[PDB]
């Protein structure tokens, strides 16, 4: 498969500085002209970089031009943006993207990487308060119950991952939007699952925070 | 450079209804050097269509896309759940690329009521000095939904925290959690807890309770 | 002694014995030249010292003696004015590049000064008569082609203004600039990936750029064709000159042999 | 005045002054064609404008002079009448160009009015008399050579229909239509990746698909072969006629020499 | 009437006329032959169909007037004889094509039987003068090729040998057998990647194999180089020898004109 | 009987018969050498050992017939002493191989004793007239190219070690060494992936990288031009040296025609 | 990286028929012949099909010739080995292996996959049982103690995986290899722990036995 | 079609000590056709040297290879723990890869007392109708060892089983187990059991031991 995985992101203070990375796989990077494109919370699209090929040629709007700068190693098959002076503006998702064409520093994107977030604030990183949500003892009837795991008190929006006993349960899921409280994040997931695994352990809420390097795998244990 | 404007912003179509969004060029532009890109819920953007009109590799043929000069199309046939997604038109020239601001198709599904679960927060949270009481709605259909919060009698609606998930894709139901945040004590000096969930479906509303004595 | 010293000394400098000599101690320092390598003995690399200071003393000597035979004449042939021009090159190479690099130290001098090596193998051309023959044969030819070299570099500068024009926003790495255009239309000139490595890759974008390229590879074709051509014809014109007036000459034989007979049979009638 | 202001000034522009003089104008205004870059000052560009200018007026002169003195011939000799068009050409490329693209405006044309600096560099070949001496011989080749090109033109076509229904249905992007077909055969006739790039893929699915390339190739390389043959015995039968009639005029010199005294000798006779 | 219909009918059939109305007909057939598409109207199938039965017909009146007035001397001239071939194998192809494929079905047939449109294409080469004429003196230097195409053949033969048995025990894809060698020996004889891509990757496992593939360029490009120099001075010969006697009768009309009077000298002495 | 038998044998050694016979013979030897397989039945491999017995005592009466006849000039025409070499090792290679093989044991001599086939390919030249007549056409250019090839040589080590200098610290593969750098260059030279596989990933590091190769292009270019015009224009001269005489001759046939009767009419005016 | 991943396996019977297969990815596959060795399970290592890297040439020992048949299709970056008549000779690990140099059908093979096993056998395939080994109640000391799984009854050796903690236990293990009793394999493995994730369900022994379609995951329980 | 044979089979050696193992060709063979691969404990193969002598990128510098014609070696000038591996030798020749059989290098490290564990049945297996003690042996060295089960004070060696890990490449120690399986009353009615484990550094056995009353 032709593949694209990028890394780095995370918080920064404003006027900070930050390095992304794209590992390509599964195509001649060399080939291909690649670009960085943001995604801003409100999900506008924004081109920010383009680089060809050989590296040779660089491109950016006027509103990263100085503050940003692509560059590729062909050899590492990566691709890194080094920003700097970085605003509030720069909160986003950012995606490394392959050209459709080979040597085309332009057209379209045909492969896009998962992306990294950035998030470009102030205020202080925080690491998730992770609560179980056991079941109301009550009508409880077994041949399906909800199961609930609540992630609250964090900040910065991702990179973050809440998973179902280890993703096992890659069914049954509903995973809600992180939203602000009082300048913390809250984010909850829903599992609806049969007795057959429920009560034990092994519905564990898998959840991570690498932003505060904050990782736990509290269980949903029978409430009492 | 070139600023792509996209109408509608919002569509809600029913399955089997031939959609139709348009991108519009603020300059004219080669058919050649328009694109769209289809964006499912949290996952990078996908090139759905190559040119105006040359469908990307996998893109149903219930898909086209017409147009030419400052103004483009794309279209479905007869829509499906799996279509339910926000589409990007995208140019390039000089040396930028440009987005339009996405349209997001809705589909407009059938019905279906809200499964309703309520949940008292864990002692983990006592302990941490205060509450989340938690409701949950799962694969109920539209979106518009009431969620409604009374305390022993009273409303308490100060703390009410609302998140939606997106149109699944499994079957294009919505699924909705509902928090109350409360202090250690407005826990634990009051009893009866509901969420008063009403919904198109159910003007009698699903009012999933628990009382605090028990657990 | 004197000017029959002189005399005595041209019949040496202009022996074929000297000649060869010069050549052969050539070929003996190009050879000690690859014997040398960083990875050697130290005594070796005195031993190579010493006999590389025989050599540029050697021929210090020749081109004194050759200066003082040739006098005003030596530093207006360019060959040995080439040879000059070496040997004060290969002094320098090995009695003060050290005094420059210790003062004016600069990574490319180490890189330079290879050049007094380079200088040494080329009079492997100077001295050997049949190689002066053969360059300034080669050199002879250039100045028949300055008009279509001149034509070619014009058509060349015409094609790269236009397929940076063309291409050069959207494949910068190829013509971007006027220097990466005349760079791969000279690529494309020699055919070299041609095809497979610039145009069908243009072809994605621009489905005309073959109306650009072909017509290109048949315009440079056809002027090489004619650049070759033209040395050939130039070449026999060279030859078929003195065939033609060989052939005069031989007619003007037969015109003298006959007309001055011709006068003697009408006074051969006064008897 | 009159008829002798004209003779006046056909001394003038017939003159060795007057080309030399025109030429140097079209080498000065071709460096000031690559002094221009969209990055440059405003003044800069405002006297480039009033530069450009100057050069504009200063050519419509001469084209006027050329006029006034050549009249009738002026439109007949291509040279003039390419030059005349270039003026035309540029004038509409700097006083009508926003004038055309504000009404018709098309992203062609940003490309299109190009042609008005390749023009004026063409006109370099136009003024200097050894460039026209050269494309004039150049030129005049092309007819002889026109009865081969059509003979490999057909050659090709017949390939290309045959390589698309033989190959094309599995690699239409190379031989899926005609125009495909013909322009991977142009490919294989310069022989660029001919091997590793199209018949041994083709010859994982076709093994017998040698079968038609190497053919192929010995046909377009005879027919290339051929046509420069051709070129060059036509030039050298150019030469050769005229050493032959140089023969032949002394011959009969010589003839004439002879001859009228062989008449002489006879009247000589008579006393 | 009788012979003197015939007397007619000569005059007409090889009237300047009749040749160039031949051609036009061929060249209107081509076109025709291009418009056709799998894609269209089955009413301009029909309509093509009688089109190209006008053509074939209108064709076989010219075959057989060709014959009835060159007659025994038709079926010996080899251009008269393909488009004789060809009228043949145009007329099964439309007429008894399906009577074959309907029996011997085939897979081939569907691509044999475009040799019917094949032949039809070469008539533009049988019917123009000028095209006759090019490909006879084609033809005409293939003989002369014969000795060296030999000598070019049996080295080869010798370096495919050799090469299978050097690297074909490794490197099967381009030595396994004397054919994979052969074909991988014609793409280096070509330089088509030689290098890059194939003794380049020879070396990391026979490092010495450029001591194989280097002196066989050298070899297969002199015997190239010498094939062309020979059909040079084959066809330099032809014309040369043409200059040589022109200039012999000369010299023998004027041994006529002068001799014929030393004749007349001597009896004009008689008086 | 004696030197009347020898005068017989002569006539038939020498005849058209017995070349023509021995041309027939190597071609079915070398048809026979095409049908072994090693994987072949062990009757068929003695049916093919018996054969090519019978071959190797035939062709070993015709050498020594061919050295009864010629004797001492036997061994001194480079043909017939190509063929007793071939004939020698060609007894070498089926009755004492073995013997060698068994005692001074390499895997090399299973590779070098294919010399005994080759040797036994390339007597279909020694044997053809019209192979052996191209043969040293082909060799007798050979002497004129050694100046222009001894350049070449001495231009390229210039490069090579200026590449090795300049581009194999960082390029090793290509320029690490003297020898590495002579391949490159040399694939450079037939422009083999010269820009997209060489020139470009060292622009990557060495941006001017250009300014080496490519004059070096136009260098070996120029000269590979001049070495093949030098080949044409000495084939010229071969002709027109020939053209030129016979034009002499026949003008003194005409010096005789003529001036000997010049003679006569003086002594006719006796009477 | 080079990469080479090998499919299929597990158990036949005498006779019967299987193909391997093995995906390609970070090189030039079409570049490279590839070759299949047999490790025996004496360690034996015997090579068994070479192809070249067009796929037109194959080359095998007699001990497999008309048994066997290697292929490869460069498109999907895939290589294969198809077996016939099988034999419990064929009881093997078998690699997919890239030779060192391209288009080279020989000299050396520079990266190989993880391999395979076959199993050619009569004795009928069967499941593990799969015990907890809970720990004696006595010392016990906390600090450290020793937690063990014994998967048991099973047939054929491999494909067959243990796991601890779905792999987080990445340290403190030794597996032992498998070894057998009457006719069917025990396997064991120890894993000693800190107090600190003991006694919990953390402690999963998580096993799979393909072969038999099999995959538990028991808890080692608190013994009492 | 040629054999490869190594010697020695298997080598003991010291940290430190400079090894050589040999491997003999039946036919002479280019220097440039010879090669070696390590492989570690169920992993594949890894190459190791290219050539005679040439290291595979990575190889610590510490191995060499030298040999030419039918003889050849290769030498580690300092042996490692990480070093612990079978080596084995490969020829290419005709169209097959043939083969050494391997050497396997023991690195003798110092000794480390077997940390002994024991484990009666959980009664999964007594519901399954049976028993198996296991008894645990980590990280000892040598790998020679003596297990020894007494049931009731009898010993019953009839179901004894034992499986040894490699030396782990860690630090090379030993690690085993060891298993005595029993009917299902084979263990119901006998209430004390030991693994008598005795080993080199520990004369004195470590008898670790349990009673069936309690767990």
């Amino acid at each position: 498969e032709v593949q694209l995985v990028e890394s780095g992101g995370g918080c920064v203070k404003p006027g900070g500085s930050l390095k992304l990375s794209c590992a390509a796989s599964g195509f001649t990077f060399s080939n291909y002209a690649m670009s960085w494109v943001r995604q801003t919370p409100e999900k506008r699209l924004e081109w920010v970089a383009t680089i060809s090929n050989g590296g040779r040629y660089t491109y950016y709007p006027d509103s990263v031009k100085g503050r940003f700068t692509i560059s590729r190693d062909n050899a590492k098959n990566s691709l890194y943006l080094q920003m700097s002076s970085l605003r509030s503006e720069d909160t986003a998702m950012y995606y490394c993207a392959r050209h459709l064409y080979r040597y085309d520093v332009g057209g379209a994107l045909d492969y896009w990487g998962q992306g990294t977030c950035v998030t470009v604030s102030s205020a202080k990183t925080t690491a998730p308060s992770v609560y179980p949500l056991a079941p109301v003892c009550g009508d409880t009837t077994g041949s399906s119950v909800t199961l609930g795991c609540l992630v609250k008190g964090y900040f910065c929006e991702c990179p973050v991952t809440l998973t179902w006993n280890s993703g096992s349960l890659s069914s049954g899921v509903h995973t809600f939007p992180a939203v602000l409280q009082s300048d913390l994040y809250t984010l909850s997931s829903s599992v609806t699952v049969t007795s057959s695994t429920w009560p034990s352990q092994s519905i564990t809420c898998n959840v991570a925070h690498p932003a505060s390097s904050t990782k736990v795998d509290k269980k949903i244990e029978p409430r009492g | 450079e070139i600023v792509l404007t996209q109408s509608p912003a919002l569509m809600a179509a029913s399955p089997g209804e031939k959609v139709t969004i348009t991108c519009s060029v603020s300059l004219s532009i080669s058919s050649s050097n328009l694109f769209w890109y289809q964006q499912k819920c949290e996952t990078s953007p996908k090139p759905w269509i190559y040119g105006t009109s040359k469908l990307a590799s996998g893109v149903p043929v219930r898909f086209s896309g017409s147009g030419s000069g400052t103004s483009y199309s794309l279209t479905i046939s007869s829509m499906e759940c799996e279509d339910a997604a926000t589409y990007y038109c995208q140019q390039w020239s000089s040396h930028s690329f440009t987005f339009g601001g996405g349209t997001k198709l809705e589909i407009k599904r059938a019905d279906a009521a809200p499964t309703v679960s309520i949940f008292p927060p864990s002692s983990e949270q006592l302990t941490s000095g205060g509450a989340s009481v938690v409701c949950f709605l799962n694969n109920f259909y539209p979106k518009d939904i009431n969620v409604k919060w009374k305390i022993d009698g009273s409303e308490r609606q100060n703390g009410v925290l609302n998140s939606w998930t997106c149109q699944d894709s499994k079957d294009c139901t919505y699924s909705m959690s509902s928090t109350l945040t409360l202090t250690k004590d407005e826990y634990e000096r009051h009893n009866s807890y509901t969420c008063e969930a009403t919904h198109k479906t159910s003007t009698s509303p699903i009012v999933k309770s628990f009382n605090r004595n028990e657990c | 002694r004197g000017s029959h010293m002189y005399l005595r000394i041209t019949n040496i400098v202009e022996s074929s014995f000297f000649t060869k000599f010069i050549i052969y101690l050539i070929v003996l320092n190009m050879v000690t030249m690859m014997v040398e390598k960083e990875g050697q003995s130290q005594h070796m690399t005195e031993v190579l010292y010493w006999i590389n200071v025989v050599f540029i003393i050697l021929f210090t000597i020749e081109i004194i003696l050759r200066i003082y035979v040739h006098r005003i004449s030596f530093f207006k042939d360019p060959w040995s004015l080439f040879d000059f021009v070496v040997v004060i090159i290969s002094i320098v190479g090995m009695f003060l590049a050290d005094l420059i690099e210790t003062y004016f130290v600069s990574p490319t001098l180490f890189r330079v000064i290879r050049l007094a090596r380079i200088g040494r193998i080329l009079r492997l051309v100077t001295a050997v008569p049949q190689m002066r023959k053969i360059v300034s044969a080669l050199i002879s030819v250039i100045p028949g082609m300055l008009s279509v070299i001149a034509l070619m570099t014009l058509f060349f500068y015409i094609f790269a203004i236009m397929a940076t024009q063309l291409f050069g926003e959207r494949f910068p790495e190829w013509f971007g600039t006027l220097g990466e255009s005349f760079y791969t239309l000279f690529q494309v000139m020699t055919l070299e990936s041609w095809s497979m490595g610039i145009v069908r890759p243009l072809m994605e974008v621009y489905p005309y750029a073959w109306v650009f390229f072909i017509p290109f590879i048949f315009v440079v074709t056809f002027v090489m064709i004619n650049l070759v051509v033209a040395i050939i014809v130039d070449a026999m014109a060279i030859l078929n000159q003195k065939e033609e007036q060989h052939i005069i000459d031989e007619v003007q034989s037969h015109e003298d042999n006959i007309n001055n007979e011709i006068i003697k049979l009408r006074e051969e009638i006064v008897e």
